[PDB]
């Protein structure tokens, strides 16, 4: 039976932009999506 | 200013309870900058003009 899975974390800024400060400035205008994505992956990770 | 203050700001609260909170990201920043192309080699004939 499978009990657990890999606990992974993603950095939204490195993935979406990556060594591009101008992109990071544009990303903020989008919103709190990074915060919810980290909250989601952190809950999956503590459950595991 | 402090490690704890980042935890207070992340939780949006003035009290933080016991635990590990992922406050931020650590990135080493580029130090010098090096640009390397192949040897200049051939120079054309402006000299002949
Ligand atoms: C002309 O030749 C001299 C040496 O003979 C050199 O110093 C100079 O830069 C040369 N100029 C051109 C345009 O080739």
């Amino acid at each position: 039976l499978p009990v657990s899975m890999t606990k992974t974390s993603v950095d939204c800024t490195m993935y979406i932009c990556g060594d591009s400060t101008e992109c990071s400035n544009l990303l903020l205008q989008y919103g709190s999506f990074c915060t919810q994505l980290k909250r989601a992956l952190t809950g999956i990770a503590v459950e595991q | 200013l402090d490690p704890l203050s980042e935890t207070k700001c992340t939780l949006k609260s003035f009290t933080v309870e016991k635990g590990i909170y992922q406050t931020s990201n650590f990135r080493v920043q580029p130090t010098e900058s090096i640009v390397r192309f192949p040897n200049i080699t051939n120079l054309c004939p402006f000299d002949e003009v």
